């Protein structure tokens, strides 16, 4: 029976400052006990001053990103190009994820 | 009276006038035309420029259909977009399910259909443009022209617009003259001609000449655009006939 | 007869043109804006001396910082005002933040060209939405039944609308105060209305970044109208 | 595109009134005449066939009077199709009832049904209403014998006499003379035919022209029976009130 | 699906579609409401062209939404069923999902709402009916009356009357009603409704219905003779 | 992917170019299990004039496609003219691959153009489709894979492929118990159709 | 006449009434101006206002990081269409990894304002837009008419008296083609163009509305006090 | 696109008059003369064959259709509209009624069904009315023989004899004067003969005149044996030979 | 009067819009002939190329429905062409569906209920065409049906189409009262069209070139059409007697 689930493995971690914030994590990429990509990127600068990765399933993980990116466009386009504050991208990023509830997006997410 | 307010009506004569109006809106605009050749056929436009502020070769109006059937119209130039979009709808599934890309006289009765069905209810307005089309298929080269009641024929020549009757004239000429066959390089020359001549009946403005070709050998039966060097031969070709 | 959506060569749309005279109809809905708050104030108009007065509610919140003030066919703004608080909790449910006054309007506004042959006409009914954000702070804006909004100043629509503009045009500053702008409604509407004007026949409304938006009570007016007519008085 | 040939037939007058229901009203005052008359043990149920044929099978024929239920039957009055269509809905409405509750559906929940399809078709849609006035009879335990009439306009009121179709200015007239509260099914039998005879728009009134039902509670011991006469017994009724 | 626009604007501002059910309104029977200290009662004409009726089977006036509100109304009889059908839908829907009966105001804002949604709804045209909409809230003994319209705008009244010659009784309401001081007892607002109808009626035998509804879900129907005591009290006193 | 207990088709077909056009084998076998429902079965089928297919698999859900596909051609033919053989296999090909989960049809689609001479195009049950010189398949055809790489040839004659296809299939048949019976053949040229059959008797002793 | 009661009935001489009364509404509006020169592309619009209480009406809309345009006429309409290309421009990006070409822009609005014009029911869009934007073939200006008509130009304008406009920039033409690499002076040449369509009314502060776009610019618009500039 | 017609383009008139309705009658009156006459032991319904051209074949024309085995039908007015009827009619006498209780329908219950078919045309949406009255002739075991005419309003009656069309005025008094309540099927068919001479201009014969009966069951007809409770079809269609026997003792 | 621009009932019971169609039919200004012979069907109809731009070979008005059904139009082409598209359509299902061949008179039926459709209902307007189906059924042999835009169909021994119509009708007419006989008794199909076109010139006074004239054949198994050089193989030999 076909599994629509899969894990790319890789590590991601959050450190916050007093001015400062920092957002980790390893490039490598796997599948079972092969090495994808020793160099594959999953932190990314989704503009606002916020960085976003989220690991596990990785084609989930890029679906999601992508989601958020275009997200932070449309906020801008229908609210006079306003900042998206920290707090209001992770209330929109719980929308994402339980939107599929019932088909769950396989990823730990860090902003 | 009343009927010529409502498309789909009879009229006591048996005519739907919605239709017949629609062909005053294709005499209008500017002149088209089609010529079949050896091995393919050629087909020309008239783009009057209305200002210096027109970007020149860059506003195309002949258009493409799947990778060997040509389309050029006249009159409501959106109107001859829709018609295209969905020719190539039609010509996409054909290809989907038949694997063969889709033959011209099958190609030809697929906007034919859509064509009359917009004359069929009070609820769309007919098609303003004649559409001039053709191309290469298994069975050699086709040409068509399509009207606003869904009516079309294979034509040898092919003219539409306000400057059609000058354009079906020179057309006959060819057709007399050469009985045996027409060359693809000669038609596109003979087309540009034609264009000049049909632009006596639209000489307040000047005009943007655009060619282009499907030929079995000259453009390996794909349609292609007329640029550069052969363009400015045909151009010149023109220019010396008119003078 | 003819279509709904149809254009007149004038390059018009009939029905929207059509909707502004029964808006011209409506009773006077005022509107001020400061840097100390917003104002809006209305004229009830009871048909009937038996009609109790306070039933009339042509001031209405959508949130706690944004007011809105109606005039014209007033049953055709229950659905718009139902719309906006709508999109002003949704908001704030996808984002943990207060909406913008000028998203709510147009949010609003995309509701009046869904017409035609979506419901079956347009509204009937011209508002004056009044809010405060923290990025463009104290706004008035009029939002029609043509899909258009204009931020305001200070802003007068109804029946009385061209005499009460012409009297804001001269009468507002930017620096005007809360309580300058208040006695500034009750003088114009006093002006423009049928009948005396009094607490039971008008109704005044402020929004303020502290306090949010609040109705006044017919005890607060009373008072105010009191302290209008003593200024005028006195000079 | 179509709104060129659209009547509006769901619209109001300058006036407050609507326009198709009227006209619908004014189809059905050509209609033959039918009466109901409600006594205190039992209702009658009278009506006049429309211009007769002497070449027209009589007695196995139905214009007029149709059963809705063991309990409820109504009279007819304009167009005998679009009745067949309401009468075959309430009929159904009716074993719906039975199949839910396990008991006959009491009369006005009925009447007050067919008559909110008749209304909808008023207010939107944008169809003609249905061209046909009904005067129901029927038993229940909860209000006994009760008489109602329903009209184009979907609005329904209840009687103790009533007539509907044509002449029914001249028929209330004269029902209202006559009647009283504490009257028996066969004087009513005998009111309802007398009517008939004088607001009649033919020559002398015959058993071949009439259609006639009663509901008694005439069966053996508390129950109600419905009685559609036959030709021999309307010419029996007939004689014997002395009209032939 | 008929989709056709019947209730537009017109170029001078109005939607004749909306204002000709004002017009079936004007064409209906009178129907009167007053509230007093401690009560609300609703009067309702009937007209006399029909003799022979059954009153026990007839619909009735004034008809209950909930065992604490009621309304009655003027216009089309056949229009006002679907109005109150829906109303008696949500007062149930309401009791189910807030686990409290609705106000006054609520149920009257719901029923104003449907006939608001029929004034810019494709296919379908205005309920040509105006309503009167009294009761009491639920552990409240502050009377409620509040009408309707066609339009959909709604608003309280201390007392209001609609239907044909219902200006004639609204002049008779607006010198005979006082703000400060209502009608103290149940005796008192009943008189004052039935001589507001007799201003208007013909006779005051059986042309007219009235309905009393008092606090915590009290609600009677008066009968022929105790009304018809009312009508012999008030002729006596105006012959003076 | 049988369903339970429905006919099957287990088969030894196949289509074999020629230097003339092509030529179309199959036995003539139906089982349910191992009963033997039909002995003289013909699973040669015409989707038009000059182009027809092997069925195996599901009898079933191989005639409601042929069916299908006899339609969708002769469709084509009142508007657009003959079709190629190409254009035959991807009309089966699209009615295979989309319905991959509800059938088994194992088909071979073989014709005759003028242009293109004899085509054979194979569509397993995945619903792909493979142009190829010759085509086996069946439940009997693993048995002569060996044999028929080892013996087919290009550019062969007419009596040289019937006795390619008569060989092969005998011993398909031989060693496939649901294969059997007679062996039919259609013969598709520019002179026309022919039907040929051979009966146990003479190719068992081959 | 007999002939504009609805966007689906042809008038005896060809004519689409409704089309053509839609096209007038483009007519009323406040004038704006588009040019481009080979490294940049700028959008000059006038602001119009219901009176000194009110605010002016916004012209301009961003569409993407490379592509924007300005209205004239209906402005709902312009909000509808802008939106549509918003969600042309954001399909491109997600599905292809492309930024979405101004031709095929131009192509997508006119398909969708054709549709509205052969059907019962619907009607025209009543307004007149002017995209610009940088793509992989450089800067580019379009013209949109409702009546679905495209057409790609050096420089245009329109709206009430957009023809003083349209004159100057045709003298203009090839002077300000040329003006490469230099930002400040391509806006000065439409500033100057969007002035001969002026009467009686000057440009103030809170009136001009610029917008611009190019090789390493990505689509930005000038309001306020960032107009004060090039007054 | 799409049907828009969603409104109802036969409505009242101020008079009361329901247009369309009338005007369809109009149409009916225009068409030619069909009659039908109801025996003791069948019925009989007859039509002339009015031919378009004598090159036309007016054999491969019915107007006289068969329903069901026992029930039989004839028209007066537009063809066409008559033609898709008769689909619309045996259709609904399976789904509606054979395929729930594994019989035919008595002539009363389709004769309500085919009714309701064309009251529908005369209320529902973007329709006009049918253009046809039918007569319908029929058995079933316990109605025994029976005869309705259906008008474009969607109403119908029974008849003990009638007729339609052209000359339907002076050939309902002819039946008048001959009708009687012992009529035998053999006499009826001979006043069938009689009556529709009066109203046929041109050539009175087998090959101009449709005739056909509801009579006794015709175990010949049925086409099997086997089930002695199937008899066979009571609805038979007169030969031209047939005719032509009965009109030499005329 | 708009009770003229839709298919409703006029106050004299008629359907201008359906007779208006029928005049639509004679729009081309073509004549259409079908004869019946023993063992085939024949059909034959003017051809008239006014523009010399034209190509020829795509100028038709008869149409190959199904192996068996041909069809031949009076009518403008594009309503001709939406006919026959729904015919080859319907002839490919019931084939389909039923297991057998659509004989002629069926699909005439079918196709004259779909034209019937469009009287009654309102926003589909008929097609001004006739269509004229001929084949040679295996059940009912040598066949000719007949369709118009009112959904009248029926049989025909022969017929004719189009403006001179009553002349070639009476023409025929004439013959089979002559002959005593519902055919034209000739072995040959190939005499059948010799007849067909004698008759036409007799009837409607013209003669005829290869270009003038359209054929089409009904065989047992197969309709098919005749190009230009069987045609005038086939006008040789009428004028050699
Ligand atoms: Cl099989
Ligand atoms: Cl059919
Ligand atoms: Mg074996
Ligand atoms: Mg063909
Ligand atoms: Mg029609």
């Amino acid at each position: 029976q076909f599994n629509p689930y899969g894990d790319n493995g890789g590590t991601i971690l959050g450190i916050a400052g007093e001015d400062f914030a920092v957002l980790a994590g390893d490039t490598r990429n796997i599948t079972d006990y092969s090495i994808n990509s020793r160099y594959e990127p999953k932190v990314f600068d989704c503009g606002d001053n916020i960085v976003m990765s989220a690991n596990g399933f990785a084609a989930d993980g890029d679906a999601l990103v992508k989601r958020f990116k275009n997200s932070v466009k449309w906020y801008h386009f229908d609210h006079n190009d306003k900042k998206l504050s920290i707090n209001s991208a992770a209330r929109n990023i719980q929308h994402l994820l339980y939107g599929k509830r019932f088909f769950p997006y396989y990823v730990h997410t860090i902003i | 009276t009343g009927y010529d307010l409502s498309n789909s009506v009879f009229s006591p004569d048996g005519r739907n006038f919605q239709v017949e109006y629609a062909v005053k809106a294709v005499e209008n605009g500017t002149t088209s035309i089609g010529i079949k050749c050896n091995d393919g056929v050629v087909f020309a436009v008239e783009k009057l420029i209305t200002s210096k502020l027109l970007v020149p070769q860059k506003n195309v109006k002949i258009q493409v259909v799947d990778r060997h059937i040509g389309c050029v119209y006249s009159g409501l130039i959106p109107d001859g977009r829709h018609l295209v979009n969905r020719g190539r709808e039609e010509a996409a599934s054909f290809k989907k399910l038949y694997k063969t890309p889709i033959p011209i006289p099958a190609f030809a009765d697929r906007l034919g259909q859509y064509v009359q069905a917009h004359t069929l209810y009070n609820s769309v307005r007919p098609f303003g443009v004649s559409t001039i089309f053709g191309g290469v298929d298994k069975n050699g080269a086709h040409l068509y022209m399509l009207e606003p009641s869904g009516s079309y024929w294979g034509y040898k020549g092919a003219a539409t617009g306000k400057g059609r009757q000058s354009a079906k004239a020179e057309l006959e000429k060819l057709v007399d003259h050469h009985p045996e066959g027409l060359s693809a390089r000669e038609a596109v020359k003979q087309a540009a001609k034609i264009i000049y001549l049909a632009h006596e009946d639209n000489k307040e403005k000047d005009f943007e000449l655009e060619i282009s070709w499907c030929s079995l050998s000259e453009t390996n039966g794909l349609h292609k655009f007329v640029k550069g060097d052969l363009l400015q031969e045909a151009i010149d070709f023109a220019q010396k006939e008119i003078n | 007869d003819r279509g709904v959506s149809t254009f007149s060569p004038e390059g018009r749309l009939f029905q929207v043109e059509y909707s502004l005279e029964a808006i011209k109809l409506g009773s006077t809905a005022i509107g001020i804006a400061t840097k100390e708050g917003v104002v809006l104030g209305v004229e009830k108009r009871a048909t009937s001396p038996l009609l109790e007065s306070d039933s009339i509610e042509k001031i209405v919140e959508i949130d706690r910082h944004i007011g809105c003030a109606m005039s014209g066919l007033t049953a055709d703004a229950r659905s718009m005002i139902e719309h906006a608080r709508t999109a002003a909790v949704t908001h704030n449910l996808y984002y943990d933040e207060d909406i913008n006054v000028e998203s709510l309007t147009q949010s609003v506004c995309d509701l009046a060209l869904r017409f035609g042959e979506l419901m079956s006409r347009p509204f009937g009914v011209a508002l004056l939405i009044a809010g405060h954000d923290a990025d463009d702070g104290y706004q008035l804006f009029h939002a029609e039944p043509s899909g258009t909004f204009y931020r305001y100043n200070a802003k007068a629509i109804g029946s009385g609308s061209e005499g009460a503009q012409a009297e804001l045009l001269n009468e507002w500053h930017s620096s005007l105060t809360l309580k300058e702008a208040e006695l500034l409604v009750l003088k114009i509407l006093k002006q423009v209305m049928e009948e005396k004007l009094d607490e039971n026949n008008a109704q005044l409304s402020c929004i303020t970044k502290q306090d949010g938006f609040k109705i006044y009570d017919n005890e607060k007016t009373a008072e105010l109208i009191k302290e209008l007519k003593e200024k005028e008085a006195a000079e | 595109g179509s709104r060129r040939y659209d009547s509006r037939t769901t619209i109001f007058s300058p006036e407050g009134r609507l326009y198709q229901v009227e006209y619908a009203l004014e189809s059905i005052s050509h209609a033959g005449t039918a009466i109901g008359i409600m006594a205190s043990d039992g209702i009658v149920l009278a009506a006049e066939r429309k211009v007769t044929s002497t070449l027209l099978e009589q007695d196995t024929s139905t214009e007029k009077l149709y059963k809705l239920n063991d309990k409820i039957a109504v009279a007819v009055a304009g167009l005998t199709a679009d009745a067949e269509i309401l009468i075959n809905t309430a009929r159904i409405h009716a074993q719906n009832y039975l199949k839910t509750y396990n008991e006959d559906i009491p009369v006005e929940i009925l009447v007050r049904r067919l008559s909110d399809i008749k209304q909808g078709y008023t207010q939107h849609g944008g169809l003609r209403p249905f061209g046909v006035s009904f005067i129901y009879a029927g038993y229940d335990d909860r209000y006994g014998y009760q008489l109602y009439t329903s009209n184009p306009s979907g609005n329904y009121t209840g009687w103790k006499a009533i007539s509907v179709g044509a002449n029914t200015s001249a028929a209330q007239t004269l029902l209202q003379m006559d009647y009283k509260d504490d009257m028996k099914v066969d004087d009513a039998i005998e009111l309802a035919l007398k009517t008939l005879s004088k607001t009649t728009d033919s020559s002398a009134l015959t058993y071949d022209r009439l259609e006639f039902a009663t509901i008694r509670k005439g069966a053996n011991d508390g129950e109600v029976y419905q009685k559609i006469f036959k030709p021999q017994e309307i010419k029996d009724i007939l004689v014997k009130t002395g009209i032939t | 699906g008929y989709d056709r626009a019947l209730s537009i604007f017109s170029p001078d501002g109005h939607i004749f579609q909306v204002e000709y059910a004002l017009e079936a309104v004007k064409r209906g029977t009178c129907a009167v409401g007053v509230k007093g200290k401690n009560c609300v009662v609703l009067g309702c004409e009937r007209r006399s062209t029909l003799k022979l009726q059954d009153t026990r089977i007839t619909p009735s006036k004034v008809s209950k939404i909930d065992s604490h509100v009621v309304l009655s109304f003027s216009g089309l009889n056949a229009d006002s069923r679907i109005l109150i059908e829906k109303a008696r839908v949500e007062a149930q829907s309401h009791r189910l999902t807030l686990e409290d009966p609705v106000t006054v105001e609520y149920l009257t804002r719901y029923v104003a709402g449907v006939q608001q949604r029929y004034t810019q709804s494709g296919g379908v045209r205005p309920f040509g009916v105006s309503t009167l909409i009294a009761g009491f809230d639920p552990r409240d003994d502050e009377p409620k009356l509040y009408q309707t319209e066609p339009s959909g705008i709604y608003s309280s009244w201390s007392a209001q009357t609609i239907g044909r010659n219902s200006k004639t009784v609204r002049e008779f309401l607006e010198k005979n009603y006082d703000r400060k001081e209502p009608p103290a007892t149940v005796e008192e607002c009943v008189k004052l409704t039935v001589r507001s109808l007799l201003e208007v009626v013909q006779t005051g035998a059986k042309n007219i219905e009235i309905t009393v509804v008092k606090p915590d879900s009290d609600i009677v129907a008066l009968s022929s003779e105790e009304i018809n005591q009312y009508v012999t009290q008030i002729e006596q006193e105006k012959q003076e | 992917r049988l369903k339970k207990g429905e006919v099957s088709l287990g088969a030894s077909i196949m289509a074999v170019t020629f230097k003339d056009g092509v030529i179309l084998g199959a036995d003539s076998r139906t089982t349910t299990g191992a009963y033997i429902a039909n002995r003289v079965t013909d699973k040669l089928t015409r989707v038009h004039d000059k182009i027809w297919c092997c069925r195996s698999g599901s009898a079933a859900d191989t005639q409601a496609i042929a069916d299908i596909v006899q339609y969708h051609l002769e469709l084509y033919t009142s508007q657009y003219g003959t079709p190629s053989t190409e254009t035959a296999a991807s009309v089966f090909k699209e009615l295979c691959y989309e319905n991959k989960d509800n059938l088994t049809a194992g088909i071979i689609v073989a014709g005759y153009d003028d242009k293109n001479k004899g085509e054979v195009y194979t569509i397993p049950l995945g619903g792909s489709v493979h142009k190829l010189p010759y085509a086996i398949a069946g439940s009997g055809s693993t048995f002569i894979y060996g044999y028929c790489d080892k013996n087919f040839r290009e550019n062969m004659s007419k009596e040289e492929t019937v006795d390619f296809i008569k060989h092969s299939l005998s011993q398909a048949i031989k060693w496939d118990g649901s294969s059997g019976g007679v062996i039919r053949m259609v013969v598709l040229t520019a002179a026309g159709v022919e039907r040929l059959i051979f009966y146990p008797d003479e190719y068992e002793q081959l | 006449n007999n002939y504009d009661g609805d966007t689906v009935t042809f008038s005896p001489t060809g004519r689409l009434f409704q089309v053509e009364y839609a096209l007038e509404a483009i007519k009323q509006g406040s004038v704006t101006v588009g040019l481009r020169s080979n490294t940049h592309a700028v959008l000059v619009a006038l602001k119009r206002n219901a009176d000194e209480l009110s605010s002016y009406q916004k012209k301009i809309i961003k569409c993407d990081e490379h592509m924007g345009l300005s209205l004239a006429g209906l402005a709902p309409d312009a909000r509808v269409l802008s939106n549509y290309l918003r969600q042309q421009c954001n399909y491109s990006s997600l599905v292809f990894n492309r930024k979405l070409a101004v031709e095929r822009a131009g192509h997508l609005l006119c398909d969708k304002a054709q549709k509205n014009t052969q059907s019962y029911g619907g009607r025209p869009y009543g307004v007149g837009l002017l995209i610009i934007g940088y793509d992989k073939s450089g800067a580019h200006l379009l013209e949109f008419q409702p009546s679905g008509n495209v057409t790609e130009l050096y420089g245009t304008a329109i709206g009430a008296r957009s023809q003083g406009a349209k004159t100057y920039l045709e003298r203009t033409l090839d002077t300000f083609i040329k003006i490469d690499g230099n930002p400040d002076e391509l806006i000065k040449a439409g500033v100057e163009a969007i002035s001969q369509s002026l009467r009686d009314e000057s440009l103030t502060v809170d009136n001009l509305s610029i917008a611009i776009v190019g090789k390493d610019t990505p689509f930005t618009i000038y309001d306020g006090e960032a107009v004060a500039k090039y007054i | 696109m799409t049907d828009r017609y969603s409104f109802s383009l036969t409505t009242f008139s101020p008079s009361g008059k329901l247009g369309q309705i009338d005007y369809a009658l109009t149409a009916v009156k225009q068409g030619v003369t069909s009659l039908g006459i109801k025996a003791t032991n069948g019925v009989v319904i007859a039509t002339e064959k009015k031919s378009s051209s004598p090159l036309a074949m007016s054999e491969t024309l019915s107007k006289v259709s068969l329903l069901t085995p026992d029930i039989g039908a004839v028209y007066s007015g537009m063809g066409p509209d008559y033609r898709v009827l008769v689909d619309k009619s045996r259709k609904v006498a399976h789904t509606s009624y054979k395929r729930i209780y594994g019989e035919y329908p008595p002539t009363k219950l389709l004769v309500s069904e085919v009714a309701k078919i064309m009251q529908e045309a005369t209320q529902s949406g973007g329709v006009r009315p049918f253009g046809v009255s039918l007569l319908i002739a029929g058995h079933d075991e316990f109605n025994g023989f029976s005869l309705y005419q259906v008008d474009p309003s969607g109403s119908y009656f029974p008849w003990k004899a009638t007729a339609i069309g052209k000359g339907s005025v002076a050939a309902k008094t002819f039946l008048e004067k001959r009708w009687n309540d012992e009529l035998e099927l053999e006499d009826a068919i001979h006043i069938a003969l009689l009556t529709l001479k009066e109203s046929v201009e041109g050539e009175f014969n087998g090959d101009t005149i449709e005739l056909a009966i509801i009579g006794d069951e015709n175990p010949d007809l049925l086409g099997y044996t086997g089930i002695p409770t199937d008899k066979g079809p009571r609805f038979r269609k007169l030969t031209s030979q047939e005719i032509n026997d009965r009109l030499e003792a005329l | 009067g708009y009770d003229r621009h839709i298919t409703i009932f006029s106050p004299e019971g008629r359907l201008y819009q359906v007779e208006y169609a029928f005049k639509a039919t004679n729009q081309t200004n073509i004549n259409s002939l079908a004869v019946r012979g023993k063992d085939c069907t024949v059909v034959i109809s003017q051809k008239k190329v006014p523009d010399k731009l034209l190509d020829p070979t795509t100028v038709s008005y008869i149409f190959c429905i199904s192996r068996t059904i041909g069809m031949v139009v009076n009518g403008p082409i594009p309503d001709a062409r939406n006919a026959a598209l729904r015919a080859k359509a319907e002839a490919a299902e019931f084939r389909y569906k039923y297991g057998y061949d659509m004989p002629c008179d069926v699909l005439a039926k079918r196709m004259a209920n779909l034209s019937q459709i469009y009287t009654q209902r309102a926003y589909m307007r008929p097609l001004g065409v006739i269509l004229t189906f001929v084949s040679v059924d295996e059940e009912l042999g040598p066949s000719i049906y007949k369709t118009d835009p009112a959904g009248y169909y029926v049989g025909y021994k022969a017929t004719a189409t189009g403006p001179k119509q009553q002349e070639i009708t009476t023409n025929l007419e004439n013959h089979f009262k002559k002959s005593k006989i519902d055919h034209i008794n000739e072995e040959s199909w190939e005499k059948v069209v010799e007849f067909a076109i004698t008759h036409m010139i007799d009837a409607l006074g013209t003669e005829f070139s290869k270009n003038d004239l359209e054929v089409g054949v009904a065989t047992k198994d197969k309709f098919f059409t005749l190009s230009a050089e069987n045609i005038e193989e086939r006008l040789v030999a009428i004028a050699e007697q």
